RNA sequence: AAAAUUUUAGGAAUAGUUAAUAAUAAUUUAUAAUUUUGAUUAGAUUGUUUUGUUAAUGCUAUUAGAUGGGUGUGGAAAAAUAAAAAAAA
């Protein structure tokens, strides 16, 4: 049940093609100009061209340039976090890119959400380091996750991280911030630097003096 | 690895309890070893002070007979066949022992049987293993007959001549067409041997 | 070379062939130095790969603890030097007739 | 098998050939190789025969 | 490995195979229906004038009557005879 | 498979025929006792022609010691601490089989030596890309293992029933 | 109709697509017989000509060097240093595969492979002047025992020779 | 029953009882109205089980209605696609490529507007 | 032809064939048996075949022995008659 | 050949086996070399049954419009990592929760523990590559004591399925070498109270019971009724 | 009928592009003639033709190619003052003015030679052409400019075209470079300002041109040529030595495989350069080479050169005779283009191993033939191998000579 | 790879051509090669002591086959369809 016979020589093992009897008789002159008048269609060519003959898919060069040529389906970007969207898609979303994101790149987009709009797209990175790029995070990961979903105000998937951490991949989360957001305590953390309980306000019920 | 065995005969020879160091330290990895060395080195597993260690150590030897391409032989097998009891440890196949049991139990039962010990000339003996028959069984004819007109036939035809009448020949074929060719249509006389063979057939 | 000695396997020095010679008879030559003295006009590669390191795995524990792996390529691109970095004593037993106790590193 | 040795000589003269020396001293360094020294001195007995 | 495999005999490892023993039978009807023990090869090579590699006989599946009983009378003699040349 | 050779001749004619000399060489070694390091001599055993010079001599030497020990640096060849010419033939020496001739090895140097010349090279240019081993130490016949045995699958005419005339004019 | 037919083809071997879409597009216009099903769309119908693009290149400077390009809509250019070390790489990858000769053609186009011309003469046909360049008609026109019996001569002498 | 050409199944009623599925040989099959393929795995499956094999064999009827659906000449379980006359979306009459609305696909979806005006309501 | 049980991996594939050849272990442990008991049957068969060859061998070699002493008899015979025409010539 | 089953013995094609030789039969097909497969299509195929009431999003679409609430974010990427784990765990999943990538630990496969059979492979080296579920992994193989010199590619790497247990003495940091596991009978002693052989070369397990009785039962020996 | 005479029925010739265009139509058209396929055609005197042509179905065999040269010499007598005008800013250039003359001599050197009865012309016209007006002319105009040679492989070769297009048509080299480079000098020959203006070369072939163009261009000259030492052993002239360095270049001759390319005719080039610098040099080799230090940085740099080049030659003539027609005696040509590394290139590798056109492609690439030394290679090489020893040396133990002297009987037997 | 053997009621010229060759992949040399002892082309055209007849070395018949552009895959293109040649339990 072999196709060694039925098609050329260079379509061994090819999966995935649109339709690979289109790529056997390109050679015809009828489909000859649809070849190039589809790469003229497809863009990115200054002059008529036609893919190689031993090729199904279109070359590494030629799809390079496509890829960086597309524009992002963003555009305008108003927020700082939009602008990292951008640079994130750039440098770990390349055309057959080598290199993997790092949890301290994951912390950077964390800590540029200003309106709810920013979490929708700063959560979505982070399934991609999980999931699609499968990085192991840091030990502060929760840290930064659960003081980004606060200043846009939404505790409700912040406690979603709790009931299931692990497939999430908050392979540490402290005591502290676990009884602060199920009720058992009411702050998360101490502040090193100002002496007082966050949020600010339980500040003013916790700590009535400022203290260095 | 001649040089070693010896050296591995002594150890074992000797009762030292090392010659398994010596054989893996230099001679397991680095050399193209026979079976013939385990041959020794068993009786230097079999002094050892529990029934565990001799067994753990035969059975790593077979793992280093599977490992490093040489085969055990037929009296290492024989030497750990005759510590079965003690051991436990299976030295044939199970492909070898159910051919064993099917062919002995066969031929001890054709060895008992009186009938099926005649000899059968289908089975015992070729007759003949040549590619010509050993006697002359008349053919060819090497001559045409009536209604042939291709004579001589050529390729893969025995008839050289036409039958009765041929275009005039020299030499030596003309002292064949005439004497010297087989005829097997002669009712008197079959078509003659080569010297000697005539003259006690004469009659 | 632990166990029996190879002749021109341990140097004093690196050998000097002239800079014409240098690609015709220096390919295919091996020797052991005492101390990471590398040659001249030859730029130093360190291999940091753990990809690549891992093949010394087998020499770094049963022998001699490979320290460091460089890449010497030179200024023509011709004529690599592949320099290990062994840290002393071995874990083999070494003859006292072998090529291996002729090395400070390798007895001490 | 070595008998093999002794066959392929055989055929050899069945054939019409005229076996040379080589082919004699071949055929018992084979035969001998195999410890088969019956079939070597056939084969000595196969060359004075011719 | 053709592109459109022939669907009705196909085989293993190629053409032409080793040598096989098999036996042959004619294009007629049953009645009149032998067979020949023939050597041959996997694949019936159908452009040669040697179709076959060697002849070991000829097997006729059809029984006949014992025209040599009164011979020599021996046990079960008198039975159907099978004819075959190996 | 062009061998130069498209007829069958069973004899050996002269074009292959060489006169040679065994001429023993001995090499100073040293060998590790109980004590310590004993020097004891080293015999390399050579077939060479009567009309070679001393540098064929040291060159037959070379290429067929087969010991990674033995000629690792440059050495002279010298016979009773007099050294020999290397331009000189062996007939202007009186070089016979008895004549003991050392080699005086310098370990300061090292013998760069290219091995472009076959180990079995004569005038018929028949040489062995495995041939590992010198001509005059291996045997004459032996077993071949390589190849296989084939035995005749086609016949000519006779190919069944009855042998009449089998097709032998073919 | 035989001047569209090998009009068509000397253009898709000289590697013009928009010469040729805009010929059959121009025969299904006219109702030249055998080409009113092929009718293509202009996909060159915002791009200029190119030989109105080299005039223009050698003497907006940000679209004057990336007028050639041709872009889907959902695309944008690049940086003119960074699109610029972009183009030259797609040039010397065009000329890279068009350099490496295909095995077995004997340094042919494809349209050119199989395309023996003799006129309608040649195939048991005469003059008529509506047929300007035409190829003669396949040998399966006139099959043999069927126009005389076997061992008998048919008037067609050179009819099978190509 | 593991072919579309043998119908075993459909002759449950040419039979009595387990014996008599077992005793019938090929011609008692012809005369009972069976075809001969059918016949001929009836007959094989009964010998087969005789032997020891009992019918453990996979229905190989949708698999092979699955290959059937492509242009396989052989049916040597393979897949060959069918290729239309129009097989690219500029000569189906689409002139070039979509542009995609980027004012239309950058607005704000309704769950942001209303999180923005809760946070507007919670922070002052 | 691999026979394909019903108790074998199912492929819950819609894009080929729905029955691997991912076997049970009892159906290892059948296989090794049937695989045994035509073990038996290709030894007898593997010991005919060389007792066959070596049957074979050993009489083209008696019958070559015979065919060489007739066949250097007749020659001889017919080299000094070949030898006696040619002195009459 | 170099390996034929049971010798050369063609009373049928099926005595030869369904491969004459561990060597790939031609030389122009090295992907026809004899190895251990793995089930792929029951493996990579995971159950999309808990996608189901989950929008997932797909990469390229980085507009606002398109955008989801965070809970439903969470509950997409929750669903997603179910999704990869729903079949079994990969060796890539495996190394990337570990300590220095699991440098040293010993992955096994479900089926290479039960039976007579016994290998594992102690993890050297691991590349990722962007999408971190596959890539290259190489290891040393332990079978049944015996230990590879070099490191092999770990073939079917990405396919899930694999198993290890962490264990921190194992653990070989990136500045070190990953040492190479010790062959029971070269480098360490032969113990039977530490590693005892489940098999050996000439050795085949005893018929179960149940195999027996369900043997007897089809070929008709044993009185199967219902 | 060749576009040229399109060119010259009458327009005005002192236009630029004119000549221009004339320039590049009598290059295309030399071009087509010098890379024609001359596969099928043949030149065989036929009775038949006598009083008329060849024949009208044997016109592309028989009368092409005459017809083609024959126009080429008509228009090379109409166009060689318009493209190369006399020495009295020019119309065109001193590298498309040679590339002209280049394939002008290309042309001429491939000229057909076999005269028929059938021709009415002279027979003076099927020899070649005499361009020593238009070397001279080029000569002009290269040293009118600056940097015409410059260090890189095309210059390179086109040094080598411009040296042999002074030592086929008798023009001195020294009018290629400028006079101030000349004077102080009474007279050079062409091989001294071969190697003292060549360029160092990045491939043995070049070198093998360079060293064959030296040989060639001082035929009696060739002691004045390379002789740079006195007679007891001193270095004489140190321009000599730094060209002569700088022809066994490292890039060049440094790897142990840099003569793999190289075939029997030109390791016969190699051996004899080898043995006229000993030759003429003797004096200094036998004093420095045995048992002497020198302090001079250059002379070590050419010694060292010399030596490695002599074992280098050496041993490609050992792989010559001793392994004829090997896998490992073959030879390539010089940036070859094997078409199966960029057909892998260019396709869709899905399993890598799977190489397509591997039937077509292992066996092919740009020239490439398995090599075996002839009587005349052979002959030569045992001359050149001699000539390489000193003359004390006894040439009866020299071992490669006899195995060459041996091969030669063998092969002719 | 070689030898060898076809026919035309109104009988004449033929050629990607012959040999040499340091020449794969022919820039050269030659007084080149086939043919009136019947060539090339055109017509007819699988051949085959297997058929039929007769006193007939006469006359008369034939159905084994092969297939330089469909895919450089495969050991070999013979590959777009064949009641078996049973095709790896
Ligand atoms: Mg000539």
């Amino acid at each position: 049940a072999s196709l060694r016979y039925r098609r050329p020589y260079w379509m061994m093992f090819l999966k995935g093609v649109d339709n690979w009897k289109i790529y056997t008789v390109i050679q015809q002159p009828d489909h000859q100009r649809t070849e190039m008048l589809y790469q003229a269609w497809l863009g990115g060519l200054d002059r008529p061209y036609t893919r190689p003959k031993c090729m199904a898919n279109q070359p590494l060069w030629l799809s390079k340039k496509r890829h960086m040529l597309r524009k992002e389906r963003l555009d305008g970007p108003e927020t700082p976090l939009e602008k990292y969207v951008l640079e994130w898609h750039k440098k770990f979303h390349s055309f057959q890119g080598t290199e993997r994101p790092t949890p301290d790149d994951l912390h950077t987009a964390l800590d540029l959400v200003e309106r709810p709009l920013d979490l929708s797209y700063a959560l979505q990175l982070l399934g991609q380091c999980r999931n699609l790029n499968n990085i192991r995070f840091a030990k502060e990961t929760f840290l930064v996750f659960l003081e980004a979903c606060l200043r846009v105000g939404r505790r409700d998937c912040a406690e979603y991280a709790l009931e299931h951490a692990e497939p999430l991949g908050f392979w540490f989360i402290d005591e502290d911030h676990r009884r602060y957001l199920q009720g058992e305590q009411t702050w998360y953390k101490l502040s090193p630097l100002d002496n007082l309980y966050y949020p600010v306000e339980e500040n003013a019920k916790l700590n009535e003096g400022r203290k260095p | 690895a001649d040089m070693h065995l010896q050296v591995v005969e002594t150890m074992v020879g000797c009762g030292t309890m090392k010659a398994n160091d010596y054989f893996v330290r230099n001679v397991l990895r680095q050399f193209s070893w026979d079976s013939r060395f385990l041959e020794a080195l068993y009786v230097e597993y079999r002094r050892q002070d529990d029934v565990d260690m001799w067994a753990e150590l035969t059975k790593r030897a077979l793992v280093w007979t599977a490992r490093y391409n040489a085969p055990a032989s037929e009296r290492l097998r024989r030497l750990i066949e005759d510590d079965y009891d003690t051991i436990r440890v299976q030295t044939r196949t199970f492909r070898e022992l159910a051919v064993f049991q099917f062919r002995d139990v066969e031929e001890r039962r054709h060895s008992r049987d009186v009938v099926n010990e005649l000899p059968n000339p289908w089975y015992d003996y070729v007759a003949h293993a040549l590619p010509f028959p050993d006697r002359d069984a008349g053919y060819p004819d090497e001559y045409g007959d009536l209604g042939q007109w291709r004579a001589p036939g050529g390729p893969g035809s025995p008839v050289r001549g036409p039958g009765y009448y041929a275009p005039p020949m020299e030499g030596e074929h003309q002292r064949g067409y005439t004497a010297e060719w087989r005829d097997l249509r002669n009712p008197m006389r079959p078509p003659e041997f080569p010297t000697p063979w005539e003259r006690k057939y004469r009659q | 070379a632990a166990s029996s000695p190879v002749p021109h396997i341990i140097g004093s020095k690196h050998i000097d062939v002239p800079r014409e010679h240098r690609l015709r008879l220096l390919p295919g030559m091996l020797y052991l130095l005492d101390g990471d003295t590398l040659p001249g006009e030859f730029t130093i590669n360190r291999v940091l790969d753990p990809t690549a390191l891992q093949y010394y795995g087998r020499l770094s524990s049963q022998i001699v603890t490979v320290e460091a792996v460089r890449m010497l390529v030179p200024d023509d691109l011709r004529l690599l030097c592949n320099c290990i970095t062994f840290k002393g004593p071995l874990h083999l037993p070494v003859a006292p007739y072998a090529s291996l106790a002729s090395l400070r590193g390798a007895s001490q | 098998i070595p008998q093999e040795a002794l066959h392929w000589l055989l055929r050899m003269i069945v054939d019409n050939f005229n076996p040379q020396h080589v082919h004699y001293i071949a055929a018992m360094k084979t035969l001998q190789s195999a410890g088969e020294l019956d079939m070597a001195r056939d084969v000595w007995k196969i060359m004075e025969r011719q | 490995a053709r592109a459109v495999i022939k669907r009705r005999s196909p085989q293993l490892w190629g053409a032409p195979g080793a040598p096989i023993i098999r036996m042959r039978g004619h294009h007629v009807v049953w009645k009149f229906q032998s067979y020949d023990l023939v050597v041959e090869h996997t694949h019936k090579r159908r452009n040669s004038d040697i179709r076959l590699l060697h002849y070991l006989g000829k097997h006729c599946p059809h029984p006949q009557k014992s025209l040599w009983s009164p011979d020599t009378p021996v046990a079960q003699d008198r039975h159907l005879f099978m004819l075959t040349t190996v | 498979h062009d061998t130069d050779r498209h007829y069958w001749r069973a004899v050996t004619d002269d074009p292959r025929v060489q006169h040679l000399i065994p001429l023993r060489i001995r090499f100073k070694i040293f060998t590790w006792v109980t004590s310590g390091w004993e020097q004891r001599m080293q015999v390399v055993q050579i077939m060479a022609p009567k009309d070679s010079t001393i540098a064929q001599v040291k060159d037959l030497v070379i290429v067929e010691n087969q010991s990674p020990y033995l000629c690792v640096s440059s050495f002279h060849l010298a016979i009773d601490g007099k050294e020999l010419d290397p331009q000189k033939t062996l007939g202007e020496y009186g070089i016979t089989e008895q004549s003991q001739i050392d080699a005086i090895e310098q370990n300061d140097h090292l013998l760069h030596r290219d091995d472009e010349r076959p180990r079995d090279w004569t005038v018929d240019e028949i040489t062995a890309e495995d041939v590992k081993r010198s001509p005059y130490k291996e045997m004459e016949m032996q077993p071949l293992q390589n190849l296989a045995p084939r035995y005749e699958a086609r016949p000519k005419g006779y190919f069944g029933r009855t042998y009449y005339s089998g097709m032998k004019q073919s | 109709p035989t001047m569209v037919k090998f009009y068509h083809d000397c253009l898709v071997r000289n590697n013009r697509p928009r010469e040729a879409s805009s010929l059959m597009r121009l025969a299904a216009e006219r109702g030249v017989h055998g080409y009113e099903d092929k009718w293509e769309a202009d996909v060159y119908k915002g791009r200029p000509l190119d030989s109105e693009v080299m005039n223009e290149s050698e003497g907006q400077a940000s679209s004057l060097a990336f007028a050639s390009l041709m872009l889907r809509g959902d695309q944008r250019p690049l940086p003119e240093n960074l699109q610029a070390l972009l183009e030259e790489e797609t040039t010397r990858n065009i000329e890279a595969e068009r350099s490496v000769p295909v095995p077995f053609s004997a340094g042919l186009h494809a349209t050119e492979i199989n395309s023996v011309f003799r006129p309608r003469v040649y195939r048991q046909l005469w003059y008529k002047w509506q047929h300007i360049a035409n190829r003669y008609r396949p040998t399966a026109a006139l099959k043999r025992r069927q126009l005389a019996p076997r061992d008998s001569p048919t008037g067609i002498p050179g009819f099978y020779r190509i | 029953d593991i072919h579309r050409l043998r119908p075993t199944s459909d002759f449950k009623a040419s039979f009595k009882d387990w014996n008599d599925l077992f005793t019938c040989d090929k011609r008692q099959l012809r005369v009972r109205g069976i075809p001969r393929m059918t016949r001929d795995a009836i007959r094989t499956a009964v010998q087969a089980f005789q032997n020891g094999n009992p019918p453990e064999r996979f229905d190989t009827k949708e698999e092979w209605l699955y290959y059937k659906q492509f242009k396989t000449v052989d049916y040597s379980y393979r897949v060959i696609p069918e290729l239309p006359e129009k097989y690219r979306p500029h000569q189906s009459g689409i002139d070039q490529a979509p542009l995609p609305d980027y004012r239309e696909i950058n607005k704000m979806p309704q769950w942001a507007e209303c999180e923005e005006r809760r946070q507007s309501k919670k922070t002052v | 032809r691999q026979i394909r049980p019903y108790y074998n991996l199912p492929s819950k594939s819609e894009h080929g064939r729905k029955m691997t050849g991912f076997l049970t272990p009892y159906r290892h442990w059948m296989w090794k048996q049937n695989e045994l008991w035509r073990n038996v049957h290709e030894a007898q068969f593997e010991h005919l075949r060389r007792v066959y060859k070596r049957q074979w061998l050993e009489s083209f070699r008696v019958n070559a022995d015979e065919y060489i002493y007739k066949y250097n008899i007749t020659k001889a015979a017919q080299l000094a008659q070949w030898e006696c025409e040619m002195k009459e010539q | 050949r170099a390996d034929p089953l049971n010798g050369g013995s063609s009373m049928t094609l099926g005595s030869k086996g369904s491969k004459l030789s561990p060597e790939p039969h031609r030389r122009r097909m090295p992907w026809t070399a004899a190895k251990e497969y793995v089930p792929g299509v029951v493996l990579n195929a995971r159950d999309k049954m808990v996608l189901d009431g989950v929008q997932l999003l797909d990469i390229e679409s980085i507009d606002r419009a398109s955008q989801l609430d965070p809970l439903e974010v969470l509950r997409a990427v929750v669903a997603t990592r179910e999704y990869n784990i729903s079949t079994g765990k990969n060796i890539f999943q495996l190394a990337s929760q570990a300590t220095y990538n699991g440098r040293g630990q010993r992955f096994y496969r479900k089926e290479w523990q039960e039976g007579t059979y016994d290998k594992y492979v102690t993890l050297s080296a691991i590349d990722f590559d962007r999408d971190g579920n596959k890539g290259t992994a190489y290891g040393y193989i332990t079978f049944h004591g015996e230990t590879t010199t070099r490191p092999v590619q770990v073939d079917f790497a990405d396919v899930p399925g694999w198993y290890m247990d962490f264990v921190e003495e194992r653990a070989v940091p990136f500045t070190g070498i990953v040492p190479p596991p010790p062959s029971i009978g070269t480098d360490v002693p032969v113990d039977p109270h530490s590693y005892r052989l489940k098999a050996y070369p000439y050795y085949d397990a005893p018929n179960p019971p149940e195999f027996v009785e369900r043997l007897l039962k089809d070929r008709g020996v044993l009185p199967d009724t219902p | 009928p060749s576009p040229v005479d399109e060119c010259l029925r009458g327009g005005s010739s002192l236009d630029k592009r004119l000549i221009q265009e004339v320039r590049e139509r009598f290059v295309s058209f030399c071009r087509e003639y010098v890379l024609m396929d001359t596969s099928g055609m043949k030149s065989t005197i036929l009775s038949t033709e006598l009083n008329a042509g060849p024949d009208y179905e044997h016109y592309d065999r028989r009368l092409r190619r005459k017809r083609h040269w024959l126009a080429i010499r008509h228009r090379f007598e109409d166009v060689r003052y318009v493209i190369w005008p006399d020495v009295v800013n020019p119309s065109l250039t001193a590298g498309e003015m040679l590339e002209a003359l280049l394939w002008l001599d290309a042309a001429s050197t491939f000229c057909v030679r076999k005269v028929h009865p059938s021709d009415l012309g002279d027979k003076s016209e099927f020899l070649p052409l005499d361009l020593q007006r238009e070397v001279e002319v080029v000569a002009c105009h290269a040293r009118r400019d600056l940097d015409f040679f410059d260090p890189s492989a095309t210059s390179l070769e086109q040094f080598t075209a411009c040296a042999a297009l002074c030592v086929n048509h008798r023009v001195p080299f020294s009018l290629f470079f400028p006079a101030q480079d000349v004077c102080g000098d009474a007279s050079v020959s062409t091989g001294q300002c071969i190697v003292a203006n060549a360029p160092s070369p990045h491939t043995a072939l070049g070198a093998v041109r360079i060293m064959a163009l030296i040989s060639e261009g001082s035929g009696s000259d060739i002691g004045k040529t390379i002789m740079f030492s006195d007679a007891f052993g001193a270095v004489t002239r140190f321009g000599i030595l730094r060209g002569l360095s700088r022809v066994m270049s490292v890039e060049a001759f440094g790897c142990k495989d840099a003569l793999e390319n190289v075939n029997e005719s030109e390791l016969c080039i190699i051996l004899h350069f080898c043995a006229e610098v000993r030759e003429q040099n003797a004096a200094f080799f036998r004093r420095y080479e045995a048992s002497e230090e020198d302090s001079d940085p250059q002379q070590v740099s050419f010694l060292a050169k010399y030596q490695q080049l002599s074992q280098i030659a050496l041993a490609r003539c050992k792989r010559l005779l001793y392994h004829p027609d090997s896998p490992r005696a073959q030879v390539m040509s010089e940036d070859g283009y094997i078409p199966l590394v960029e057909l892998q290139r260019h396709a869709e590798g899905t399993n890598k191993a799977a190489l397509i056109h591997y039937n077509l492609g292992i066996r092919s690439a740009q020239g490439m033939r398995r090599v075996a030394l002839g009587a005349q290679s052979s002959a030569r090489l045992a001359e050149l191998v001699s000539r390489l020893e000193e003359a004390s040396a006894r040439v009866s133990g020299n071992t490669l000579v006899n195995d060459l002297v041996h091969h030669l009987s063998h092969k002719a037997a």
